[PDB]
């Protein structure tokens, strides 16, 4: 120990000091290189703070007795397939109009009291109380004489701005994540009007909104009544036509997302008829891609996952038809409700096409990208549309869409892709409409060459 | 009573093990409810080996921990092959671990949504073993009261996490576990692997040294602190991972890079606040552990021959274990920089879990041939061989099972066969071992100014 004492002097202490000065010399520089790593390493851009139908698909569900079932329609009920709502998974039930609601009477119908026949309060509580423990939150349709030839009552309910402005201040004290009315091209002057709810259903909190709807095509009259508020989530009948030319699906997604270019929007055939009303059959898996990918919200009337044909089983009413859950959920005259139509009939099968809309409905309500990434789409072969939904730094995509009759080409002349979302050579297969392609092969861009109506979904995370 | 005593070793097993496997365990499971359960089984696996330490450390009582545990009931040779598999596979690879998972916490508040580059994290885990080493070596009883501070600060690390995991099990959010026991297939051969991340969490019983001069009353709260204090262990861990469930999907779960900030962040609003804060401070008090607990197994092994003469020596003032740091850090500088989380786990578990069910293996022997010999505790033969046979059986098919980094350990543990050559040989070369011996025992005792302990 006292040997050690001695040793520790000059000539062997001059080494001592050296050891621990390049020591932290070392830590130092262990230190100064990870924060120059921490200043070199690109800083993402902020989360723009969704609200919950920014995250998922809405689920339109008009009849009660139609979507339970004949006789057995009530809101109870409802309960017991919101576990299947949730399977799909959405994030909203347009629920209604379930109001007191005679008949083509202005006096005689009132938003603030809910119709016995589909239950009163007591089973509409317990729909909100079990709604929100599976994220399901639920809107509610005011559209006063839904029971009427005109869907807005015909000589003037100017009591809209007194009874839905008392309607939206009530349900939102019991509830409600929204509301939405329909034909609103009825409703004189609909973008003051729009405005004043609008007003109130934001002021009163953000986490609420408010849907329209329109029966017109031409986007003037859209935008006319997208006049103000820009907040509002408007459906229309803006893609009602079937479409499906080179240019139609082209131009009109590319001039409404050249509108407000970017402002959050809601993608839907109709404001509440079926996808089937329009779509003929082999277009069904198609168009349920393009509405899940693309920039907004989509939105989805009961059985648009399924594809309720009123073509293939007669005796559904053309406004509402029946859903079928099961191999006897249709009561009136039976046989046609074979294992194909039903739910359960499609619930098992991999290539089915609720299975299609569960595999799309989940990757929109997860992935990074669908929910908020940019959206960028370029010229290809005549018959097609292809576009990318990308983020800051999450998974890239891609989509491709034949609506023609003859096998193409993919024809992925870009050339103009910001370099942070510049194609690769090869993306990563995801799904496809038509199966039989691997899902899970990256296919190569210069050889993609498509089968008719036929979709595609790729990824590639190029340090996307 | 036994109540200090419980406190005391509950101030151990817990840390950041149930920070790091969690992800480890769902990733080769498969499943939420079969994950639920390897926590369990684990939990009541380590309550067996702690169980069986207590009796291996009450019938020996030549104190000095798991070296001495080895040393007679076989015989030297296993000993220095423990010894040497500790200090070259073990005790890095904990350490290593423990800090990928500090770094990585300490740069979430940061990164609050991004990737953060693989090497920041290993700078910064580095330049934590760094502060950590110096902080053990500069002086010693500020490396007692920051230890104390920081088990205040890992015990609140998991009721930061419980208490927001419970008030959303009154509220009812249950619905991960629906399908509990169903998920993706995960056979056998990714088995063994969680449990090494699930035996893992419940670390610290080890290294736990028990006296039976001073507990008072020994025969009763030796076991009595044991069986009622990993129990509270292993329920806190189940909690804590029901608490994960109900938040995190299975699915976000694996693809998630640290739970307990994407649980914050899910549940908290002063999510980067407190969370990937008291996380980093608790891994921070796990990885202060390497306190003196290495130390006393140079000092131990080094007695009787095993670890040169240099490696149990203190510093001439400030007294600290400065020999016996500088060489657990350059190890640990080469794990944390030539591997990775889930591939050095593997490697120190492997080599871990070996010499253990090769040592509780010990009892079944002792309690046979050489019987009746000062046995205050007595366990019944039903733990050890139910412990031995899971390690022994967890071990040896997970060879079949990522042999690239539990086979790399194996070959080291074999390497001590041959390694006994330098504790016995028939002549060292004088010019050409034993002059640099003496050269490197000379340099290294005259530039860190350490002496021996007391001799
Ligand atoms: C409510 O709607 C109105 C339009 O109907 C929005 O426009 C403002 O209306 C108030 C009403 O007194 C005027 O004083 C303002 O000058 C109008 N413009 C602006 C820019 O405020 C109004 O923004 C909407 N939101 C509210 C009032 O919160
Ligand atoms: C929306 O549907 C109506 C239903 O016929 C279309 O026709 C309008 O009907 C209302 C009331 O029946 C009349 O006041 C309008 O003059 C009708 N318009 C036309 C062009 O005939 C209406 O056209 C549809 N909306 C659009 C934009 O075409
Ligand atoms: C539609 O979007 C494109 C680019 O996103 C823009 O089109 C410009 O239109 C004006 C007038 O028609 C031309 O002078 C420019 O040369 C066009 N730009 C390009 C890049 O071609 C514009 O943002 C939108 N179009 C309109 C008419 O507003
Ligand atoms: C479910 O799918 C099968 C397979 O296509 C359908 O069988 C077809 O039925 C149509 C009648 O609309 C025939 O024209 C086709 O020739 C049939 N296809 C084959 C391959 O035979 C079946 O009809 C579908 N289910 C229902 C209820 O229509």
């Amino acid at each position: 120990e006292e040997l050690l004492k001695v040793a520790g002097s000059p000539g062997w202490v001059r080494t001592r000091w050296a050891l621990l000065l390049l020591f932290w010399l070392g830590w130092l520089g262990m230190l100064a290189g990870a924060v120059v790593i921490i200043v070199r390493a690109p800083r993402c851009r902020e989360l723009p703070a969704q609200k919950w139908w920014h995250t998922g698909a809405l689920y339109r569900i008009g009849d009660l007795q139609a979507f339970q079932g004949h006789g057995a329609g009530n809101l109870a009920g409802l309960k017991g397939r919101l576990d299947y709502l949730s399977s799909l998974k959405v994030k909203g039930l347009v629920l209604g109009p379930i109001h007191k609601n005679q008949k083509d009477d202005v006096a005689q119908t009132d938003l603030l009291q809910i119709d016995p026949n589909f239950g009163s309060k007591e089973d509409f509580d317990s729909l909100l109380q079990s709604a929100k423990k599976k994220s399901i939150r639920v809107i509610l349709d005011l559209t006063p004489n839904y029971r009427g030839e005109n869907s807005w009552f015909s000589t003037q309910v100017d009591t809209v701005a007194t009874k839905v402005k008392d309607a939206l201040e009530f349900w939102l004290q019991a509830g409600v994540d929204g509301f939405q009315v329909r034909d609103i091209e009825n409703l004189k002057d609909a973008s003051s009007f729009l405005a004043e709810w609008q007003n109130i259903t934001k002021g009163f909190s953000e986490d609420r909104l408010l849907i329209a709807g329109t029966n017109s095509s031409d986007l003037q009259q859209i935008l006319s009544l997208l006049e103000s508020n820009k907040d509002l989530l408007l459906t229309s009948s803006y893609l009602s036509d079937s479409g499906s030319t080179g240019e139609h699906t082209k131009s009109l997604v590319t001039q409404y997302l050249n509108a407000t270019g970017n402002r959050w929007c809601s993608w839907s055939l109709s404001q509440a008829r079926l996808l089937t009303s329009f779509l003929p059959a082999q277009l069904l898996r198609l168009y349920q891609l393009m509405l899940f990918t693309l920039p907004g919200t989509p939105v989805f009337s009961y059985g648009d996952e399924i594809g309720l044909d009123a073509a293939a089983l007669p005796g559904q009413p053309m406004e509402a038809p029946v859903m079928l859950w099961d191999e006897s959920s249709f009561p009136d005259i039976p046989g046609a409700v074979s294992a194909n139509m039903t739910v359960k009939g499609q619930s098992e099968d991999p290539g089915s096409l609720l299975s299609l809309f569960r595999r799309l409905s989940d990757q929109r309500s997860k992935e990074r990208s669908l929910l908020h990434g940019d959206f960028h789409a370029f010229s290809a072969g005549p018959g097609l549309f292809s576009y990318i939904r990308h983020w800051d730094q999450n998974e890239r995509f891609l989509v491709v869409l034949n609506f023609g009759d003859v096998g193409l080409s993919a024809g992925l002349q870009a050339s103009d892709l910001p370099a942070s979302a510049s194609l690769p050579a090869k993306a990563d297969l995801l799904l496809s409409t038509q199966p039989g392609r691997e899902e899970g092969s990256p296919l190569e861009l210069e050889r993609l060459k498509l089968e008719p109506h036929e979709g595609l979904l790729l990824r590639f995370p190029y340090a996307a | 009573t036994l109540l200090r005593g419980v406190s005391i070793i509950i101030g151990t097993i817990i840390g950041a093990g149930i920070f790091i496997s969690p992800k480890g365990v769902l990733q080769n499971t498969g499943s939420v409810g079969m994950s639920l359960t390897i926590w369990t089984v684990c939990g009541v696996l380590s309550l067996f080996g702690a169980l069986s330490y207590a009796e291996l450390g009450t019938t020996i009582k030549k104190s000095g921990g798991h070296y001495t545990y080895i040393l007679e009931v076989f015989g030297p040779l296993p000993a220095f092959v423990r010894v040497w598999v500790e200090l070259l596979i073990i005790r890095p690879a904990a350490t290593a671990v423990i800090s990928l998972a500090f770094g990585r916490y300490i740069l979430e508040p940061f990164f609050i949504q991004c990737e953060i580059p693989e090497l920041a994290i290993k700078l910064i885990t580095a330049v934590g073993i760094t502060v950590v080493m110096v902080l053990n070596s500069m002086s010693v009883s500020w490396s007692a009261r920051i230890q104390i501070f920081l088990t205040f600060c890992k015990l609140t690390a998991i009721l930061i996490i419980i208490v927001p995991g419970v008030m959303q099990l009154i509220k009812g959010q249950t619905q991960n576990f629906k399908d509990a026991f169903s998920g993706r297939d995960s056979s056998i051969t990714r088995l063994p692997l969680a449990f090494y991340y699930g035996m893992y969490a419940y670390a610290g019983w080890f290294y736990l040294n028990f006296v039976t001069e001073e507990v008072e009353n020994p025969e009763k709260t030796i076991p009595l602190a044991i069986c009622i204090s990993m129990a509270i262990v292993t329920i806190g861990y189940v909690l804590t991972n029901v608490a994960y469930f109900t938040t995190i999907n299975a699915e976000e779960l694996l693809l998630s890079n640290a739970v307990a900030v994407t649980f914050s962040e899910r549940l908290l609003g002063n999510f980067s606040l407190a969370v990937p804060i008291f996380v980093a401070l608790s891994c921070f008090g796990s990885m202060n552990g390497g306190v003196f607990a290495v130390s006393r197994l140079f000092y131990v092994a080094s007695r009787e021959g095993h670890l040169p003469e240099i490696l149990s020596m203190i510093h001439v003032r400030k007294h600290t274990p400065l020999p016996a740091v500088i060489v657990l850090h350059p190890l640990t500088m080469i794990m944390l920089f030539s591997g990775d989380l889930d591939s050095l786990l593997n490697f120190l578990s492997f080599a871990r879990w070996l010499f253990i069910g090769l040592a509780v293996a010990g009892l079944i022997y002792l309690r046979y041939k050489c019987p009746d010999m000062h046995r205050p505790f007595k366990v019944p033969l039903f733990i050890p061989a139910l412990f031995s046979f899971t390690c022994l059986f967890m071990v040896a098919l997970s060879l079949y099972s990522d042999p690239f980094s539990t086979g790399i350990g194996f070959v080291i543990t074999l390497t001590g066969v041959p390694a006994y050559y330098l504790f016995i040989i028939w002549d060292k070369k004088p010019r050409w071992f034993r002059i640099m011996s003496e050269k490197i025992t000379r340099t290294l005792q005259i530039i860190l100014e350490v002496v021996p302990e007391e001799d």
